[PDB]
């Protein structure tokens, strides 16, 4: 039904910069808020960032507020995440997902409705 | 993070419960405690959302509830293909949007 | 000074007399028509300030950047060496462009505010 | 689109053109009477928004819960399948009830604000 | 109560009916002149509230201290033993003084707000 | 002159819920703000909560912000305090009192004008 | 909390002072430092409010003052019935409404 | 061009009060924001306080928010700093300086344009 | 505070660089990293403001730049009279207006 496919880089050294992107199809892209969630190779899941459906509002976990930028382009059906500094604790598989927020005139979400395959970020 | 048991197990056909315990500011205050099923090497699939709601495509063997600051997922009729890492996720307000628990190995 | 006393003063100094000119905007058929038009004009200006989100202010800051093409003077020349009459003449051709952008900015802000209020 | 172009659109889409209709509200005896009435109507609507605490907004959120009896439709039907004309018809009988509650809410908020400001 | 029902009540109690009197301010040549004057009066009062920074409130607190000379009564006498008609009579001579100070306070606040917004 | 009489429960276990109430007479109830103050059996006094005269505004100490709810009903002349969780450090005599706040048009209080007898809360 | 001496004593008929020392954000900044007299087993009675004000019904032997960040209660003419735990209470702003000191055993 | 001359006291004991002032000439006093910067006898520089050109806005470092008051009088061309408590860590040479802020209609400063000679404050 | 090397030196006529390293919230985010030259016993003189700007009256031997969260002052053509304690100062927002580094002894 819904295909979310992440693209990204490989090995980056601490203090560098890495950009991820997520392509999506099978639903109206502009109708859903989207987020990034990461899983360290041996640990569980944690939320990283959230962007609204319009793209004007962004939210981050404190640990990435000064390092990560989340953006989207609704004409290209593309979600992007630009990361700077990338310390050793940032090694993880980064998944893009649909859901997590709703724009007042839509019913509540507060869940991650669709998940991608995940890009592997190694520091 | 939310606290979950390291593992839950049982025989095929039996019902088991995977609990998730949080605090007053997250599971307690908000009725938004979803559950995900992550098979090893694969992305998580959504199993439960809100507190008791189930996405279309998920069978009736997966259910859940909330009492106080404790939420739980009940898996009845255990099947061979249900082995996965289960996670809970709670909405925790405007400053801390989501809190995930540790994974539970079924 | 009194009404329009700052007309020949610099843009900075004249910004300190905004209440003087503001008070003097409100202060048989032909006269009724003139008074009705004065009221309609005043209300259109107040509506326009409301649309931009400046309904209660005489000095109101916004989120529209200066485009440079409109005027490439630095702040020192504009606020210390020019009067408001000269400034009004200098950017007359771009007034509607600026107004359009101001309206667009507020519409986005209102939607964003509503979406922030929707978060539990 | 232009003035009233969104009249047949859904409630969600038409909420994005509020400034278009708002601008067109202001845009011998019989004509003076018509113009005076147009001004009085406009001012009554602005006063009513002021009473509710919405004096500077086109989209304004409040503290009055929806009572369900007024309309038991979910948000998806109201915002995606209905127009504003249909909504206006559907809840016409409850308009004054809603307005009364809105006024009461703001009065309590004003008193509470004053009491918070009084704390040293 | 209804319109002006609180006129004989204490200042505190009558402060709870401000929306009742506010609604009743808006509610051939001689009649058009009377209506135009009513509109101009209303707009002058709204402009004056705007100048003071009270454009959207019925109860508005400010940064001008009470000067004592205007009235040396304590709050208990003013709010529990006096009506608004008596208060209006008691300080009529100082109304313009108070209004002048209110305008000055808002002008300083607007400049200060702008300067705070300028900090990166 | 003014009679403030607290009513409440006895022994509650940690993790439970306990409600206290205070009846008052001899003054106009709706004209005064009210508060709750507690004294541990062997310690001094500390402020717990404050409610306005109208009941619309409530204030708490940080230690009870997520546990205690303060409310009043001016037609019944009743002040109520609903407590949840009730950890061992919450054992105390809980007094209701008149004063502590004033609604802008009244003179300042910032003192506790009248005190009740006190309910004993044992965890 | 505010600092008070553990105990103050004197002979009948003598004057004693019970001090209360706070910080700039509470006793210093605000002129709202009340005093209460709590007989053992009984609820506290109000003795002083604001800084120097005394409630009706309280005799002229109880007075007080404030200097810097230190407030004090002076009890002149000590009587046999004045044995009580005395407390000071300061207003400390919008986030921390009231701060009480430790009790002083007369 | 610009002369900034500080005046002040000598030895003060902890818990006391000391006032400094700075006279200035050679420029329009009312056109510039001003600040105080201190240097401990054996250490480097740190910012202490900032006042706007109009005098309505003041800013302080957290360590002096409850101790120092900054004010100016544009008719007397005088900048003043009133300090209370003055703990041992406050011993320093206190310099007055021109710059550090700009009132929206002026170009940015964010630097200290002119410096005085410095008053020595010993606790 | 900002980190600077304790000392920098070189022969007359040579070029040296005095670095200043901060964090993302100060040197990184804002292009306001000024430099001052303080001769011992004297008040500091302004040498650099913004990032690359130089006050009138300062010769062309003093320059600077910013990259990432690191700013630097380059002093070419070292003279005998250039011995001073050099300081960097960064604008760090509304809560923390200015941050100074440790002094560098040339
Ligand atoms: C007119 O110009 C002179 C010279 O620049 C100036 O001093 C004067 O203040 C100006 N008038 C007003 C009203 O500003
Ligand atoms: C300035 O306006 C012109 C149109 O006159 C536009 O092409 C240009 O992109 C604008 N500048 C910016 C930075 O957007
Ligand atoms: C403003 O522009 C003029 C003309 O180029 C220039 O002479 C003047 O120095 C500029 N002022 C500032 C502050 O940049
Ligand atoms: C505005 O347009 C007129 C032509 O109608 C032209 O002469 C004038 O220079 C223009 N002004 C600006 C600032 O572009
Ligand atoms: C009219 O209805 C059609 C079909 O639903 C829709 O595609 C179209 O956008 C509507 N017109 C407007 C102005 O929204
Ligand atoms: C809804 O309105 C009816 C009156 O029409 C009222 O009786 C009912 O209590 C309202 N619902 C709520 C939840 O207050
Ligand atoms: C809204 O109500 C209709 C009618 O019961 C139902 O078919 C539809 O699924 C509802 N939508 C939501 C989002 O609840
Ligand atoms: C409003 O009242 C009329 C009767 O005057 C009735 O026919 C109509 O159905 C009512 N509408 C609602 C929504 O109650
Ligand atoms: C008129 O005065 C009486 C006596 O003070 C009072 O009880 C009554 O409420 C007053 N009327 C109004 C409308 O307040
Ligand atoms: C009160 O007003 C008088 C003028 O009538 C003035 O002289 C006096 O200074 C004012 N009081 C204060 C505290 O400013
Ligand atoms: C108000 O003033 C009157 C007259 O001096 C006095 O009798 C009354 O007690 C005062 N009330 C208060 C609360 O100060
Ligand atoms: C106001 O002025 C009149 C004289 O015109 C005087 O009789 C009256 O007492 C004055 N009122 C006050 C409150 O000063």
């Amino acid at each position: 039904e819904v295909q979310l496919v992440e693209t990204g880089g490989g090995l980056v050294q601490p203090g560098g910069s890495l950009k991820l992107s997520c392509r999506a199809s099978g639903y109206t892209f502009s109708s859903f808020a989207m987020s990034w969630v990461r899983q360290a190779p041996g640990k569980g899941l944690e939320w990283v960032s959230l962007i609204n459906d319009r793209g004007g509002l962004t939210f981050y976990v404190d640990s990435v507020k000064g390092r990560f930028t989340i953006s989207r382009d609704n004409s290209k059906n593309t979600l992007s995440l630009q990361m700077h500094s990338l310390r050793d604790g940032d090694t993880a598989v980064y998944y893009c997902a649909t859901g997590g927020m709703s724009s007042a005139l839509q019913s509540s979400k507060y869940y991650f409705d669709f998940w991608g395959q995940g890009a592997l970020v190694t520091v | 993070a939310l606290t979950q048991p390291p593992s839950v197990s049982g025989s095929p056909g039996q019902s088991v419960t995977i609990s998730c315990t949080g605090t007053s500011s997250d599971i307690g205050s908000y009725n938004y405690v979803s559950w995900y099923q992550q098979h090893p090497g694969k992305a998580p699939k959504l199993m439960i959302y809100d507190v008791t709601q189930r996405p279309s495509g998920v069978s009736d063997r997966f259910s859940g509830s909330k009492s106080g600051n404790t939420a739980s997922l009940t898996i009845s009729g255990l099947q061979a293909d249900d082995e996965a890492d289960y996670y809970c996720s709670a909405y925790a307000g405007r400053q801390t949007f989501y809190i995930f628990g540790g994974g539970t190995r079924l | 000074d009194g009404f329009l006393g700052a007309a020949g003063s610099t843009m900075g100094a004249a910004s300190m007399t905004l209440t003087v000119q503001a008070r003097n905007l409100l202060s048989g058929i032909k006269q009724l028509q003139a008074r009705v038009l004065a009221v309609e004009h005043y209300l259109r200006d107040q509506q326009l300030l409301g649309i931009w989100g400046c309904s209660g202010k005489l000095i109101c800051c916004t989120n529209v950047p200066w485009n440079s093409s409109w005027s490439n003077r630095n702040l020192s020349e504009i606020w210390d060496n020019m009067t408001w009459l000269q400034w009004d003449k200098e950017i007359s051709n771009y007034t509607q462009i600026i107004y359009g952008l101001l309206e667009e900015s507020q519409n986005q802000q209102e939607k964003n505010e509503q979406d922030l209020l929707a978060l539990d």
